[PDB]
DNA sequence: CGTAGGCACGTCTGCTCGGCTCGAGTGTTCGATCGCGACTGAGGA
DNA sequence: TCCTCAGTCGCGATCGAACACTCGAGCCGAGCAGACGTGCCTACG
């Protein structure tokens, strides 16, 4: 996208905030963005190219779940992940979890998920692989305009 | 050569701890214990690997590592403290990696504990089936993991299909416990129309498609196109696939390996492949050179069945005699260098040629010596003694 | 739309539908043994 | 008095059915040239 | 007086490119019966 540089006014500050307190920058550089030229295709609702991607990024938040666990039967609980996609059917994410993954119910690891002992958790670089962070920012459009439409 | 040392004797360990490797009748602690194959085998597989380093790490990242190497050995060189800074001029392994993680923010780990760390190449087995009723390609790709030089490969593996709409790429995640992959088919409607079909690179070109499958748009295969892994590939594909791969592929090993593949089958259709190659200029010059040994051999497989003359010899009077006399060879002009290297090699090969009784023809015998008898060589800027050493071959 | 939408109330009749199932097989354990 | 044999939820398992996307395959329409006969001015008998 | 001759118009004629319809492959959600467990409550010693 064209963009032109333009001078600060000279009233306006930047005021960070966090938890702990305000902090002020003076800024001199503004920029204007023009009309975007797209690069990235957005999906459009119910696609097969958007339903793939809530597929890949449940897969990979999954994969981070198992990973941080410590357990050495790695291990996890089915609501970190219902706090995490609450608009989803728990039948998706039972099916994302039934490869690699099965429910203890009783004995020692109960209410779990473990990590299956045959299943190789993915590297660090296959995850990347999975999904690209531009897939995640074509899908916050969609959604975001299949908001502000509805 | 590396997976030939390898699978022949142990392997090749790049980085050893201190025995590391006691596959091998000499200890790896030291240079001057080494065997002198070993050496040249550990030269040559350190570059392939920083060759895949480069894969995974682009290459201005890679000659950006290198350029913080020597620049922090050039800060180093000038300084007089006796080795408080001298050191920084000498590499470690730790050293390299972390440099590398330095300039790209990725780490390279994986492929440094699996090509460095192990001592190992890996061994694939493929065969694919097209199913017709949901147009997808059924790879099977099993690993031979038991032999002495061998290791077991768990990455991904990139994988090029040529249908009819053209070349397409795909990825495939080899987990140990992995053999079948299904890979979706495009469509075949550059067979209703003729059409012309694109290739891997931009360009698109005339096929003859009367050798294909009626069901199955896919011309050819193939495993690990970009030489990614230290790997050998033994792919079954059909035999008109190897022909088109032989013909209108632009990329020279899978012109080299359909080429070394093409000895297996030695139908009419095969011999009419590599002699479209060798009468192809704008083909590279060593693919040519191995399709006159391949031709060679088909020739001595499919005797009592040869119609004309021996191969290549007409070939020969075609491209390197005169108009008006086919058996006195043109005189010397090796300003072109590749009609210079092809006509140096093809008596080479032609001499392979063997009849009926197990001799060779009296035909291409005499061939080569009224080669031998009519060379002039008064008239090129360049000499002689390669092509006539090359005669006595 | 809710005129042809035509649930908490449906949830516990589930409930209940659920609980009869289970009686109605613990009555057929109890035939079988 | 204690003490082991029957009722509610929660979460997962598995199979069935209906709906939606998406691309391959096949038939249909319409401008883009190709060729034929003809129109129509034109320099020599 | 001719006397054919060169450049171009109208119309059939086929051809390539695109567009509408169909049909199945595959995935996803809902729904339902049920099992595999925890807690919560009664007849027998």
């Amino acid at each position: 996208a064209p963009i032109y540089l333009h001078k600060m006014p000279e009233t306006d500050f930047l005021i960070i905030r966090t938890r702990q307190g305000y902090y002020i920058r003076e800024l001199v550089d503004i920029f204007v963005v023009g009309q975007q030229c797209p690069l990235f295709e957005v999906p459009g609702p119910n696609s097969k190219r958007a339903n793939t991607h809530i597929r890949d990024f449940l897969q990979v938040f999954i994969y981070r779940l198992f990973w941080k666990s410590k357990d050495r039967p790695r291990r996890i609980r089915m609501e970190d992940i219902k706090k995490a996609f609450p608009s989803h059917s728990e039948s998706s994410i039972r099916k994302r979890l039934k490869l690699c993954a099965d429910f203890k119910r009783t004995g020692m690891d109960s209410n779990w998920w473990v990590l299956k002992s045959d299943f190789r958790l993915p590297t660090e670089e296959e995850i990347r692989a999975m999904v690209s962070p531009e897939q995640c920012c074509a899908y916050y459009s969609m959604i975001a305009a299949e908001q502000r439409l509805k | 050569k590396i997976v030939a040392y390898e699978l022949k004797t142990g392997g090749v360990l790049l980085h050893p701890i201190f025995n590391p490797a006691s596959h091998l009748h000499f200890s790896i602690k030291h240079p001057h214990t080494l065997s002198w194959e070993y050496y040249s085998m550990f030269q040559c597989k350190a570059h392939l690997v920083m060759r895949l380093i480069e894969n995974r790490i682009s290459m201005e990242f890679m000659l950006q590592v290198f350029n913080k190497l020597l620049s922090l050995a050039s800060t180093a060189s000038s300084q007089k403290f006796q080795s408080h800074m001298w050191s920084q001029m000498l590499v470690s392994t730790s050293g390299f990696l972390k440099s590398i993680s330095n300039v790209s923010g990725k780490d390279i780990q994986p492929l440094i504990k699996q090509w460095v760390d192990q001592s190992g190449v890996v061994k694939f087995y493929g065969s694919f089936a097209f199913n017709r009723k949901r147009n997808v390609l059924e790879l099977e790709i099993k690993q031979d993991y038991t032999s002495p030089g061998t290791q077991k490969y768990v990455g991904p593996l990139k994988v090029t299909v040529q249908e009819l709409d053209g070349s397409f790429n795909h990825t495939l995640q080899i987990e140990e416990n992995s053999l079948k992959h299904d890979i979706p088919c495009h469509s075949k409607s550059r067979r209703n129309k003729k059409k012309k079909i694109p290739l891997m690179n931009g360009e698109e070109v005339d096929m003859d498609l009367s050798a294909m499958d009626a069901d199955s748009p896919l011309l050819w295969i193939r495993i690990d196109p970009d030489m990614s892994v230290l790997r050998k590939v033994e792919f079954e594909q059909a035999d008109f696939m190897w022909q088109y791969q032989l013909r209108y592929e632009r990329d020279v090993v899978a012109q080299q390996e359909s080429i070394l593949a093409l000895e297996k089958f030695p139908t009419p259709a095969s011999r009419l492949a590599l002699t479209d190659i060798l009468e192809q200029e704008q083909c590279f010059y060593r693919v040519r050179m191995s399709a006159c040994f391949c031709l060679a051999k088909i020739a001595n497989s499919m005797v009592s069945t040869w119609t004309g003359p021996p191969a290549m010899k007409s070939l020969f009077t075609r491209m390197f005699c005169c108009k008006s006399c086919p058996n006195i060879v043109k005189t010397n002009n090796f300003m072109s260098f590749q009609s210079y290297f092809l006509q140096k090699t093809m008596p080479v090969a032609m001499a392979l040629l063997r009849d009926v009784h197990n001799l060779c023809p009296k035909e291409v015998l005499t061939f080569i010596l009224d080669l031998i008898k009519y060379n002039d060589n008064r008239k090129n800027k360049f000499s002689d003694n390669y092509y006539r050493a090359e005669m006595i071959d | 739309t809710k005129d042809e939408e035509f649930h908490r109330e449906e949830m516990r009749k589930e409930r209940r539908r659920i609980q009869e199932q289970l009686r109605r097989l613990k009555r057929n354990q109890e035939k079988e043994k």
